[PDB]
């Protein structure tokens, strides 16, 4: 029946939903606050379980709805798009990545490549993170070429203008 | 032509 | 200031309660007031009446009994401001009693339900539904009657038309089709004129030879007499010709519905149809329609008689009958009450329709409250009405006229089932009929002409929808003082003169004086003069009838002028015309911008925000005033107070000025000097040269306020929370965010601003990879938290005035679900006037500033004072209203003898009466300056000399003669002022009225760089903060097309807006200076191609030689 | 036009105009059945190589035909630009069956791409 | 890198049907609310149409350029961002033909 | 021939049929969708009831079934139209609908796109400017040739990056003047074009060296006012930027207003002194 | 060229007890001429508190 599957259990539970609201608009005049709704249900009912019910119950829309003047508007153009780089975010990566590809040069091929690749290359470890070389030539480097790093690029300012 | 009618009498 | 008004026609009776159309209809529409005792019975008791005995009685158990006593509304839930502040809609509460009989012994009455809270009306006229004042506008249509139109193709004989409205309800038509068939349809297929008498009772003999003898088409109705010769059997046959398959045995059902009840209409039994019958055909009704169920045996005193007229219609002249639809006795116009009504009906069958099924439902009898009533129809139904209506409309209160119009509109198109968007040209031109019932002038100058207008000055709807207008009476050659309010269809039987023709009082004076018979101009006698015009005002509209000299201007521009002054937009300086038609006061009046005295008293306190009255009477009351107001569209609604402290005030006297008044006179834009003559190309086309002078002093000025507002939204991510906190930058922007998250009260807030802080979650679902390296580097702990924050879109905001903040525990508000909270903030802006806004006068010259001049070299009259305003006189020929030249000489006359005049509609001001008190002036103009020390100039002769040569001035007289003869023709001398040397040639000047129009919100020049995007079409797309792209449409296609413009177009279609790919590739490489690439395949095509491969076809792009090649660049390749 | 003012140039009527003759009608086949409505020099073709380079004189006689701007266009080479303005359904169906290679020449077919 | 010269339509082989598609849509499952994700094989599936994120993989295991044309291991993930999500193609397998209305209810039924 | 009847039945992408979050928690899912699922339960209800046994009658009528939603994502309305339960009698738009439909693909794909690097205002004559320019509000300049600014704002002191010049104008206030020196000679030889409401002729749309000026209001020039059907009383003209070079050589070379004098109509000439400048001339 | 009303914050306010709006009384200023008769004032703010 739905586009957007649902349990057989929540389907009942959407039947009982109903009914009550049925039996609730009986009388009150004003269609149940989700207050009422949690009351006659029974045992483990609450306002942020209904409303989370009738969110769920509300079929969804036609993307392609006619609006406004009917006359030819299809309602999916007005939706934005998210993972899509606007322009803007284009020319980010490339001098944010051509910067943090200078800086990672001029470097030492060590400490800085170990946190840029544990960070911007696979996932997010300290120890984990170096080689053979344990924790304290680890925070050693860390610390001290991202400081030099930073306060260099404190000096010749490009990348303060938080890119972000 | 149109699908009830037809299934109906069909089985019917 | 004096006052001095020309024309004089003796405006025998005052304009109508300009509301009364909107005012009156609700009153009996909801005949509340009055215990349900009173009369008046249309309208809801009627809706009710209508639908309420339901008559429920076998299909298992029954003899239901609902049966409706006495229907009572009364007290508000919440009141009109109230209802504005918070989101609500103002309407009262309604429950009617009510009684269900049962079959054994007992009636259960229980009292009250109160299903349907239906909106009232506010004092003015308009409403108030959500938030915003809304207005209902009136309809137009073929009133439900009977008429005959000429046949389709075939140029032999026309057919007759039964019209029944509601839709429900069969549509009749009777057409002869001699070489054996005869046709009266219902719902489609045909059959003859006379099984149906037969029916009834009307048999062969009696039929032909009463009705037809005269007309010899008898013969086709008595043709299939083998049918003719059975009675009640007929009643079956016919049953047995509609198609179903029906029971032979159906007693008197079917013939029930054409009868009396449901079908034919429930309206009044004496007006609402028998009108269209009495006068056009036949005479009786034995019921409201066709109708009786009293023996078996119906009675059709309707079905004979349409026939009858056939024959008649069809063989001479009985009278000439033929119905010019348009004609406004048949068009119908629907009171905002009966729209109510209508829908208040359709609900209380919703209603009746659940009800029924509920009296099986109910077990035993205690069914009355509950087991018998449901709110839910009323609500929906109603509610539908006031919010979704296609009707009902924001209130377009741009200025206190605007908006009273808006209240008095009269549209075509609506309910879908009456003139919708096909027809046209026939309804879209003035009919004849239209006269003072409809401008001819006030129709919206767009796509949607004729279709949509507002009535006229004395135009009123009387019992039913039939704009009547006033005619007075003339017996023999005798004009009477007394008026008949006539419907369209009667005005034709009279010979109708205008006011024009020359009257001594009773006596009129001319024997050869014209008058119009029936849409048809005739020169008349004074003895065949039967009706008289009643004035000449009724013939148009109040919004037209503002206009001075209307006589003088063309009909089409005047229709400019009467749309601009509802563009009018209010400024802080009000200022009435230097000449003005007479009803700026009955205006500002009648719509309710001023505040007038109800009885006579002295002032007790003045204060800026109340003027507390004392009345003689021992009373005292305390008046608000509404400050600063947002109206609709935003314009300010302020009410400036006139009286001073203590003082005897007349009853009905101005104590505070509306929005647009300067002394209880309607008053928009302001008079100001101008010369008429061309600039450089400052005025070339339709541009205006403006003298920063009107800056300087604060003359065109104007406040608006937008009202921006941001919701605290619930994300299953995160509730956005709203504080001060603005995560990322700087302090220096939070400054004016003073209050912990809202802005400050009185605050400068330009472009880019937070007008309110919120704090969102970052991501969908899951944090960020690479985000996570850079936030530990400088500060790992940071605010996981987004800036949405309300800003201050481009374009302008002003200062902060109000603010409103809706928290966790809602006093008696309305938070829609997943809606934490709401923050609204209103902010104010002065808009003095500058280059890029359109003023116009109430003629029709519309235009824009072009150049603000400096006083220091715009042109400059001898005597120091330089003009204001330089107009093109190009675009006066052209266009025809020459009422705006006519103005500018008034106009220069009012400046120099310090008064105001008031110019009828076409009794006003006169040519030599102008030429008269311009000679007054010239006295102030140049006497002053003879006793002030000083003569004529060599300038000032010089212009005479080529003056005389032009041939405005008589040669040989005196210069000082000479100006004056050159002054009265209403040019003066004006030296340049750049160079101070005269302009060749006099040049004519004057006080000119001006308004200043409304700024839309496309004003606000769009521009847009880069942006948003469509979801599933991958084009350009705006809204709140960035602009949106502009369209490149076929047309402008082709115009490149046209050009050699081959990449300039490939650009348009890929790079600007469908090449993904392209767009990115494109911004980066302007940023790195790089010539922009190479367009890779725009989305449109490729989106095509699978759209296209969604279906079988296979679209594939080919090679030099017929091969492959790749579009969708990596992606269709599998795996 | 002229007698209303407007003083345009012939050339473009007569641009219009010819198009309207782009087609005409056959009544002695070589390749495709008699009763076809085609281009004019599209027949000119046929006829030019069937009796100049390739022997066996097979006269093409056709018709010429006369047809409204409409349908001139509503049938023409490019399905694409017939999909457009006529029937999108019925334009592809015989565009597809039958393999049609859009040369792509004319603005509307090609500005699509 | 050849210029699109000429464009071409013709009848959908079934065998190009499938050569076009990947995967099949054999269930009815749009997507699950608790995790707003592909159901099961059904109209959304990230086998059948692709990956919803940028450079990066489902699971994860591969997440950058350096080797932006291989798959993963244990998942298959090739990529370059969703506009791969957006242009890929599925097919049903029907039980017994049916045909298209296109071509059986056009005045001429070019089957007829 | 063989390839007109159908087994196989493309499935449109996924990102072409969303399946999106709205307000409170609404979705929005292309109609294409409820259509596909219509299919894909009848295909698999076919299969399991072939399986389970298989009774005539039930077989042809779930097949009928089958055939019918076939036409439905291809046509629909051909034979009957499908409608999404109860709340809009609308017909689910087939992939047919798509690329025809009262406003479907082919259609819309000549209607009109949206370009990026737009802007529209309002017109007010230019009376000094001469044809070969036209006044455009700096105000506007500034995000019409935002990109193109930014990297000259590198060029100069003004900023030290891309990212930074842009932060630099995300605000009003923070403009230093010095920006506008930058605009100003990034607009050196570049030319806009400027279209009006109906674009009737090529010289609908002309190309003309902007002049940045103050305000809101577009300064045109008179003479070409007779080209645009363009008069003063609200009259707004868009504006368009050549992108490429190749785009600016066309534009500035063969599309320039002061280069187009006489109509394609007639040999007669459109660049005529209109209204005032006759009555000027005449005098 | 600038006014400080005590308990007023932006321009388009209303004061109690005072008929004329803020907006109303800044532009009565604007009317106000006033002259000092030498260089050294520049800027001279003029003060004024009247009640009832
Ligand atoms: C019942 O609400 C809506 C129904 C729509 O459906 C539909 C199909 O049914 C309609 C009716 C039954 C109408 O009777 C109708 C009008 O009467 C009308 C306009 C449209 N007028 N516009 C056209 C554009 N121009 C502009 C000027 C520069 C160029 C563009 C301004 C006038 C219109 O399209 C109408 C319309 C429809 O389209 N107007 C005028 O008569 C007029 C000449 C001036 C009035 C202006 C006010 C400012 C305006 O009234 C405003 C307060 C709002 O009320 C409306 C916007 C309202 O919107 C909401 C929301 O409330 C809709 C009418
Ligand atoms: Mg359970
Ligand atoms: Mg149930
Ligand atoms: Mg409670
Ligand atoms: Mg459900
Ligand atoms: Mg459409
Ligand atoms: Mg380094
Ligand atoms: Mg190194
Ligand atoms: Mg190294
Ligand atoms: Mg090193
Ligand atoms: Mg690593
Ligand atoms: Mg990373
Ligand atoms: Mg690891
Ligand atoms: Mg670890
Ligand atoms: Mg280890
Ligand atoms: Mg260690
Ligand atoms: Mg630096
Ligand atoms: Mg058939
Ligand atoms: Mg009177
Ligand atoms: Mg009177
Ligand atoms: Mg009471
Ligand atoms: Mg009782
Ligand atoms: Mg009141
Ligand atoms: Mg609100
Ligand atoms: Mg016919
Ligand atoms: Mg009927
Ligand atoms: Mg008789
Ligand atoms: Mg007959
Ligand atoms: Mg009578
Ligand atoms: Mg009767
Ligand atoms: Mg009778
Ligand atoms: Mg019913
Ligand atoms: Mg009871
Ligand atoms: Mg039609
Ligand atoms: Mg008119
Ligand atoms: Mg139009
Ligand atoms: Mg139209
Ligand atoms: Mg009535
Ligand atoms: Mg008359
Ligand atoms: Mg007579
Ligand atoms: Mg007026
Ligand atoms: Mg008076
Ligand atoms: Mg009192
Ligand atoms: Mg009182
Ligand atoms: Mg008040
Ligand atoms: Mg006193
Ligand atoms: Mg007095
Ligand atoms: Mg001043
Ligand atoms: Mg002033
Ligand atoms: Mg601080
Ligand atoms: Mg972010
Ligand atoms: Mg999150
Ligand atoms: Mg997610
Ligand atoms: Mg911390
Ligand atoms: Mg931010
Ligand atoms: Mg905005
Ligand atoms: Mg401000
Ligand atoms: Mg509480
Ligand atoms: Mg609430
Ligand atoms: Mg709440
Ligand atoms: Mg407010
Ligand atoms: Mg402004
Ligand atoms: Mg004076
Ligand atoms: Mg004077
Ligand atoms: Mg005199
Ligand atoms: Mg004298
Ligand atoms: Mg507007
Ligand atoms: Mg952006
Ligand atoms: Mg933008
Ligand atoms: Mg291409
Ligand atoms: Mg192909
Ligand atoms: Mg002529
Ligand atoms: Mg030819
Ligand atoms: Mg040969
Ligand atoms: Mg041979
Ligand atoms: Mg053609
Ligand atoms: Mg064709
Ligand atoms: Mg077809
Ligand atoms: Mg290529
Ligand atoms: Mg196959
Ligand atoms: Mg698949
Ligand atoms: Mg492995
Ligand atoms: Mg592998
Ligand atoms: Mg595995
Ligand atoms: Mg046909
Ligand atoms: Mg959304
Ligand atoms: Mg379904
Ligand atoms: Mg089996
Ligand atoms: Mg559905
Ligand atoms: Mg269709
Ligand atoms: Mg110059
Ligand atoms: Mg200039
Ligand atoms: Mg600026
Ligand atoms: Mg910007
Ligand atoms: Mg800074
Ligand atoms: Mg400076
Ligand atoms: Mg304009
Ligand atoms: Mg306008
Ligand atoms: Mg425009
Ligand atoms: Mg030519
Ligand atoms: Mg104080
Ligand atoms: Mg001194
Ligand atoms: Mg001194
Ligand atoms: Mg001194
Ligand atoms: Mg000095
Ligand atoms: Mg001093
Ligand atoms: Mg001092
Ligand atoms: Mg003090
Ligand atoms: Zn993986």
């Amino acid at each position: 029946a739905r586009t957007i599957r649902i349990p057989v259990h929540m389907v009942e539970t959407i039947n009982k939903l109903s009914r009550t609201a049925r039996q609730l608009q009986q009388e009150l005049g004003r269609e149940p606050t989700y207050e009422e709704i949690a009351e006659a249900m029974g045992p483990g009912w609450d306002a942020k379980r209904v409303e989370e019910t009738l969110k769920i119950a509300q079929e969804p829309v036609s993307l392609e709805t006619p609006i406004g003047d009917e006359k030819d508007s299809f309602y999916g153009d007005f939706i934005p798009d998210e993972h899509l780089p606007s322009p803007v975010d284009a020319a980010t990566q490339s001098l944010l990545s051509e910067e943090l590809e200078k800086a990672l040069s001029k470097l030492s091929e060590r400490e800085a490549m170990v946190l840029k690749l544990r960070k911007g290359l696979i996932d997010g470890e300290e120890v984990g993170a170096f080689f053979g070389v344990t924790r304290e030539r680890i925070r050693q480097i860390e610390n001290k070429a991202l400081r030099k790093l930073k306060y260099h690029e404190s000096r010749t300012r490009k990348l303060r203008d938080f890119l972000d | 032509k149109i699908s009830t009618s037809d299934p109906v009498r069909q089985y019917l | 200031m004096e006052i001095k008004r020309f024309g004089r026609i003796r405006e025998v009776i005052p304009l109508p309660p300009l509301t009364e159309i909107q005012v009156e209809s609700y009153r009996r529409a909801l005949q509340a007031d009055v215990p349900p005792e009173k009369r008046e019975n249309v309208g809801i008791q009627a809706a009710f009446r209508e639908t309420f005995p339901i008559e429920e009685e076998d299909k298992g158990k029954g003899g239901l009994v609902l049966d409706f006593l006495e229907y009572r509304l009364g007290e508000p839930p919440f009141p009109q401001d109230e209802c504005r502040e918070k989101d609500l809609t103002y309407q009262a509460p309604l429950y009617a009693r009510l009684q269900l009989i049962h079959k054994d012994t007992g009636l259960i009455k229980e009292d009250e339900v109160f299903l349907g809270h239906i909106p009232l009306m506010t004092e003015d006229g308009s409403f108030i539904i959500n938030g915003a004042d809304r207005v209902i506008v009136s309809q137009i249509h073929r009133s439900p009657g009977v008429y005959f139109t000429p046949d389709p193709a075939r140029p032999g004989r026309y057919i007759a038309s039964i019209i029944p409205l509601p839709k429900r309800g069969p549509w009749i038509d009777l057409e002869v089709e001699p070489n054996g068939v005869v046709s009266m349809k219902v719902n489609k297929r045909k059959f003859p004129l006379v099984l149906l008498l037969r029916v009834l009772g009307y048999d062969q003999e009696t039929l032909a030879r009463e009705l037809g003898a005269y007309g010899e088409l008898v013969q086709g109705l008595m043709d299939e007499s083998v049918f003719a010769m059975r009675p009640e059997e007929a009643l079956i046959r016919l049953f047995t010709l509609l198609r179903p398959g029906d029971p032979p045995k159906r007693d008197k059902a079917v013939a029930y519905v054409y009868g009396l009840i449901a079908d034919p209409r429930r309206y009044d039994l004496g007006e609402a149809g028998r009108y269209k019958a009495e006068e056009k055909l036949g005479i009786r009704l034995s019921g409201r329609t066709l109708a009786r169920f009293e023996d078996g045996e119906f009675k059709d005193e309707v079905f004979l008689p349409t026939l009858r007229y056939l024959f008649a219609l069809t063989a001479g002249v009985p009278g000439h009958e033929v119905d010019d639809i348009d004609h406004l006795g048949n068009r119908r116009i629907r009171t905002v009450g009966e729209l109510m009504t209508d829908q208040f009906r359709v609900g209380l069958a919703r209603l009746a329709r659940g009800v029924r099924e509920r009296m099986l439902m109910g077990s035993e009898d205690s069914l009355t409250p509950a087991k018998l009533v449901n709110s839910r129809p009323l609500e929906a139904a109603i509610r539908e009405f006031f919010s979704r209506s296609q009707l009902s409309q924001f209130k377009d209160e741009t200025n206190p006229l605007s908006s009273l119009r808006h209240k008095r509109r009269i549209s075509a198109l609506g309910p879908g089932g009456l003139t919708r968007e096909r027809a046209g040209f026939d309804v879209r031109d003035v009919h004849r009929t239209h006269y003072g019932r409809i401008c001819p002038v006030e129709t919206p100058e767009g796509a949607n002409i004729g279709l949509i207008t507002s009535l006229a000055a004395y135009a009123r709807v009387d019992e039913l929808g039939f704009i009547r207008t006033p005619y007075r009476r003339v017996v023999g050659g005798v004009v009477t003082d007394e008026v008949v309010y006539m419907t369209a269809t009667e005005e034709d039987r009279y010979t109708i003169a205008q006011a024009n023709t020359p009257l001594e009082g009773n006596r009129i004076a001319a024997e050869r004086v014209v008058a119009r018979r029936k849409g048809e101009p005739v020169i008349v006698s004074p003895e065949e003069v039967e009706f008289m015009d009643v004035s000449p005002k009724q013939v148009f509209s109040v919004n037209t009838n503002l206009i001075p000299f209307l006589e003088h201007d063309d009909a089409n521009r005047a229709l400019m002028g009467s749309n601009m002054q509802t563009q009018a937009v209010p400024l802080i300086r009000a200022q009435a015309p230097v000449v003005m038609t007479g009803l700026e006061e009955r205006v500002v009046r009648d719509s309710l911008a001023a505040l007038y005295a109800e009885e006579d008293g002295e002032v007790a306190k003045v204060d800026g925000n109340r003027i507390v009255v004392r009345y003689e009477d021992g009373r005292l009351v305390e008046y608000p005033l509404r400050r600063f107001y947002r109206s609709n569209q935003g314009t300010a609604l302020d009410q400036r107070p006139r009286v001073v402290v203590g003082q005897r005030v007349r009853k009905g006297d101005l104590l505070a000025d509306g929005p647009a008044s300067e002394n209880g006179f309607l008053a928009l834009g302001q008079n100001v000097l101008v010369a008429i003559m061309p600039f450089d190309g400052y005025n070339f086309e339709d541009a205006i040269v403006i003298s920063e002078e009107l800056l300087k002093r604060d003359f065109y000025t104007s406040i608006h306020i937008e009202r921006y507002e941001i919701e605290a939204r619930d994300t299953k991510l995160g509730p956005e929370r709203i504080t001060r906190d603005i995560p990322h930058l700087s302090e220096a922007a939070l400054r004016d965010l003073d209050e912990e998250g809202v802005v400050r009260i009185g605050a400068e807030v330009k472009p880019g601003d937070i007008l309110v802080g919120r704090t969102s979650f970052k991501g969908e679902s899951e944090p960020t990879p690479e985000e996570r390296l850079l936030r530990s580097i400088f500060g790992e702990k940071a605010r996981d938290v987004k800036d949405t924050s309300l800003r201050v879109p481009p374009g302008e905001g002003g200062i902060v005035v109000r603010t409103v903040r809706l928290r966790r525990g809602d006093p008696g508000v309305e938070l829609k679900p997943g809606v934490r909270e709401v923050v609204r903030v209103y902010v104010a802006q002065k808009r003095k006037l500058q280059v890029g806004d359109k003023l116009a006068n109430r003629h029709g010259n519309k235009g824009v500033v072009a150049k603000i001049l400096p006083v220091e070299d715009m042109p400059h009259l001898p005597d120091g004072t330089p003009v204001d305003v330089i107009l093109n006189p190009l675009g006066v020929p052209s266009r025809m209203n020459l009422g705006q030249i006519l103005e500018t000489h008034l106009g220069l006359a009012g400046y120099f003898l310090g008064q105001r005049y008031i110019s009828p509609i076409f009794d006003g001001a006169k040519e030599p009466e102008i030429k008269e008190l311009l000679a007054q002036a010239f006295e102030v103009y140049f006497g002053k300056r003879k006793g002030e020390g000083f003569g004529v100039d060599k300038r000032e002769v010089e212009v005479l000399r080529r003056a005389e040569k032009l041939g405005l001035v008589t040669p040989g007289k005196t210069p000082e003669e000479q100006l004056k003869e050159l002054f009265l023709q209403g040019k003066v001398v004006l030296y340049d002022g750049r160079t101070g040397e005269p302009i060749e040639g006099p040049i004519v000047v004057g006080q000119m009225f001006i308004m200043k129009l409304y700024h839309m919100v496309e004003d606000k020049m769009h521009a847009r760089s880069t942006g948003p995007y469509s979801l599933i079409t991958q084009q350009p797309l705006g809204g709140k903060a960035q602009f949106g792209g502009q369209r490149f449409g076929e047309m402008e296609v082709w115009a490149l097309e046209a050009y050699g413009a081959a990449h300039t177009l490939q650009e348009m279609l890929t790079l600007k807006s469908d090449d993904i790919e392209g767009r990115n590739a494109a911004y980066e490489a302007i940023i790195k200076g790089e010539d922009v690439p190479e367009p890779s395949v725009p989305e449109s095509f490729r989106v095509l191609v699978k759209e296209l491969q969604a279906l079988a076809l296979d679209v594939q792009t080919l090679d030099e030689k017929d091969n492959p090649v790749d579009i969708f660049e990596g992606l269709a390749s599998k795996r | 036009y002229r007698a209303q003012g407007v003083k345009l140039h012939d050339k473009h009527i007569e641009i219009v105009v010819r198009q309207m003759m782009k087609y005409v009608e056959v009544t002695d086949p070589g390749d495709s059945r008699l009763l076809e409505g085609q281009v004019l020099e599209k027949w000119d073709v046929e006829a030019l190589n069937e009796r100049l380079i390739a022997e066996g004189k097979t006269p093409v006689a056709w018709k010429p035909l006369l047809m409204g701007v409409t349908k001139s266009a509503l049938s023409t080479k490019s399905w694409l630009s017939a999909a457009s303005f006529q029937n999108t359904t019925h334009v592809l169906t015989e565009a597809a069956i039958a393999g049609k290679k859009d040369e792509l020449i004319g603005l509307k077919e090609n500005v699509i791409l | 890198k050849k210029e699109v010269r000429k464009v071409r339509i013709a009848l959908a082989s079934p065998e190009k049907i499938r050569s076009w598609s990947y995967g099949e849509v054999e269930k009815p499952e749009t997507i699950n609310y608790r995790t707003l994700k592909p159901e099961r094989d059904g109209l959304f599936d990230e086998r059948i149409f692709g990956p919803i994120k940028d450079y990066e993989c489902a699971c994860g295991k591969y997440k950058r350029q350096r080797f932006e044309g291989k798959v993963c291991e244990r998942c298959g993930v090739e990529v370059t961002k969703s506009i791969v999500r957006r242009y890929r193609m599925g097919h049903i397998e029907l039980a017994t033909p049916a045909a298209h209305i296109w071509f059986v209810k056009d005045v001429p039924s070019k089957i007829g | 021939p063989e390839w007109m009847i159908l087994e196989a039945v493309p499935v449109l992408p996924p990102d072409l049929r969303p399946m999106v979050q709205v307000d409170g928690g609404r979705f929005a899912t292309s109609d294409l969708n409820d259509l596909y699922r219509r299919l894909i339960n009848r295909n698999n209800r076919l299969k399991k009831l072939l399986a389970q046994g298989a009774p005539e009658i039930i077989i042809r009528n779930e097949k009928r079934m089958l055939q019918e939603a076939v036409d439905a994502l291809l046509d629909n309305g051909r034979r009957g139209a499908p409608v999404t339960n109860p709340g809009s009698d609308r017909p689910l738009r087939s992939l047919t609908d798509i690329l025809s439909g009262k406003q479907g693909r082919f259609r819309q794909n000549l209607l009109g796109k949206r370009v990026d690097y737009s802007g529209r205002s309002v017109i007010v004559v230019g009376p000094q400017l001469k044809l070969h320019q036209c006044g455009l509000p700096k105000r506007m300049a500034l995000e019409l040739f935002k990109p193109f600014l930014l990297k000259k704002m590198e060029e100069k002191g003004i900023a030290p990056n891309v990212k930074a010049a842009r932060r630099m104008l995300e605000r009003q206030r923070d403009i230093k003047d010095e920006v506008w020196d930058a605009l100003e000679e990034v607009i050196h030889g570049k030319v806009v074009l400027l279209n009006r409401a109906p674009t009737l002729h090529r010289l609908g749309i002309q190309a003309f060296q902007p002049v940045l000026v103050e305000g809101q209001s577009i300064q045109l020039h008179p003479l070409v006012c007779e080209a645009f059907n363009a008069d003063f009383d609200g009259d707004q003209m868009a504006v368009h930027v050549p992108l490429s070079s190749f785009a600016q050589a066309e534009a500035r070379i063969q599309m320039l207003s002061a280069h187009n004098l006489l109509s394609p109509a007639s040999g007669e000439p459109l660049a005529k002194p209109s209204r005032d400048i006759i009555l000027g001339l005449y005098y | 060229t600038s006014v400080y009303i005590e308990d007023v914050l932006h321009e388009f306010s209303t004061i109690p007890g005072v008929k004329e709006d803020v907006v109303e009384i800044i532009l009565n200023l604007k009317e106000l001429v006033v002259r000092f008769l030498n260089p050294s004032l520049q800027t001279v703010t003029l003060l004024l508190k009247a009640e009832g």
